[PDB]
């Protein structure tokens, strides 16, 4: 699960 | 013809528009997919990796011999990595220590130095380490969620490519929002530079509908759903916000490969899922819907996208 | 601008030429690399997958509802897979069961049916099975090592792109030989259609130097070194056969990523190693050397190319 | 390794 800008 | 590119960073963009034929069966609208996987390091981020470096060179924020650093767990790190390899900058990337080994191997193949931060601290921990490193003299941090050069490169390249290839036939533009640079720059170019009416639709994860004012949450649509409204997202050029479930993003990306021969990532399915919903509305009968497919399927072999094929 | 492509097979080619700068330091020649990884399914083979299907449609060898079959454990299978997905053909591929799981997953994502033949029987086992399947009424087999549409699409696309992008400034063309279609078509276009003097160099593995008259052998340079002289290879338009070792190919591919930011496969390192040797010869001082980089590094994460990065 | 047309 991505959040807080993770995965960009 | 195309120019001879003096290094690989100059070759960003010039990506094709491909008409969708089977996922659109029965519709009277036209859906065109812009294939951003066909970039120098195979994603849409290659445009902003090049542009943020060029911009800092022009302003003097980045000089030969200086060190580049960015916190990124996604395609922006690959974009910065190939640009810095092409143009000769030492690059450090910070990311949670849980990043897949496949992505880390790609980054190190360009000579990027990887600083892993504790996994419990997530992206916040990687951001803190990068800001600390960037505060050292001689270090430059691009800041993908704030740098105006991010949307500007889409005003200069992505937008004109869409405008020119369609010969001005673009009535809807649909884009997943990570930094928002793509949707911001394409919408600015179409609405403000070309004075052209276009219905602009942002796509975000149903599980993290922050642009719509909902709570941030964890999702599997890599590359969008940042969990906050980025400064590089200009809401004033966006006309509508759609949410897409993880499952319909994954399924639509699988169907793009199977039914159209377009190998693409999960967020490509997210964008196409929203585009197909808009394209089915009767008010867009006869109109042209353009959407962006940010990267390629092979980068996702170890993800949920390929679970059904073991 | 580019046209709107009516399906993904039409979007083949139009790949960029990128100048090599650090691997060429100290040379007075110019080396330009053509980035064939930027294709609709990310390799040079996409050109011939499209062209062989189109040609068979035109001749009536392939009709709607018919079944395509080909023996291939490399990029030609991926090329045919995306084309048959885009254009609506059932596709079966045969290959020894030694083919990697990652490539199997990529093929299955396009809905290709895989027939794995015994590893002990090698490629000959795959070929015989495909020939048996192809003898069924309603089944079409493209035959990548015999089909004139293979070199012909390089006469019509790859060659002209090189000529137009260099504005006629090409003195040497270096290409690894798998089917030989690339070198045959580019060389035929430059020498016969444009009547331009060009030193054409075929690259093959030192471990399987069959074009130079040596014995076939096992090698690691995926995509070249067929171990026989293919019918699609035109020796009369090739001026020189050059061997490259497996280590030279692997190491030069790693250096293309590290020193140029060009993520590419093992045979890209082979072609470039050969091109750099030729480019250093005194007779090509001040001349332009063009080579082809067939595909992208991400397709090689599980191979000896990334062995040094875990 | 590859021979006999394997890998193409």
């Amino acid at each position: 699960g991505f959040s807080g800008g993770d995965g960009i | 013809h195309m120019p001879i590119f003096k290094d690989n960073s100059e070759s960003i963009g010039r990506t094709p528009l491909v008409q969708i034929n089977r996922l659109t069966a029965g519709l009277s609208s036209r859906v065109l997919a812009k294939i951003e996987g066909r970039n120098p390091a195979y994603s849409v981020k290659c445009r902003i990796g090049a542009a943020m470096i060029w911009d800092a060179e022009q302003s003097g924020k980045l000089k030969p011999g200086m060190h580049v650093v960015e916190p990124t767990s996604g395609n922006t790190g690959i974009a910065l990595a190939f640009v810095c390899a092409a143009r000769g900058y030492k690059l450090t990337l910070t990311m949670p220590e849980t990043m897949s080994i496949e992505r880390r191997m790609m980054l190190k193949s360009f000579g990027a130095d990887l600083v892993l931060t504790p996994g419990a601290d997530g992206m916040k921990g990687a951001i803190s380490k990068a800001e600390e490193l960037a505060a050292q003299p001689g270090w430059f941090i691009p800041q993908q969620f704030k740098n105006p050069a991010n949307p500007a490169i889409h005003v200069k390249t992505t937008g004109p490519e869409i405008w020119n290839d369609t010969e001005g036939q673009v009535d809807v533009f649909v884009a997943g929002v990570g930094t928002g640079g793509t949707i911001t720059g394409v919408a600015r170019f179409l609405k403000h530079e070309k004075k052209h009416p276009v219905h602009v639709v942002a796509v975000e994860p149903a599980a993290s509908p922050v642009l719509a004012g909902g709570p941030a949450g964890r999702h599997k649509i890599q590359g969008i759903g940042a969990g906050f409204v980025p400064d590089t997202f200009d809401r004033s050029v966006v006309d509508e916000i759609l949410s897409v479930t993880d499952d319909e993003a994954i399924e639509t990306a699988r169907k793009l490969a199977m039914e159209e021969g377009i190998s693409c990532g999960i967020s490509c399915g997210a964008a196409m899922a929203g585009a197909l919903k808009v394209a089915a509305r009767p008010e867009f009968a006869g109109k042209t819907i353009v959407t962006v497919l940010p990267d390629a399927g092979e980068r996702y072999l170890s993800t949920a996208l390929f679970e059904n094929l073991r």
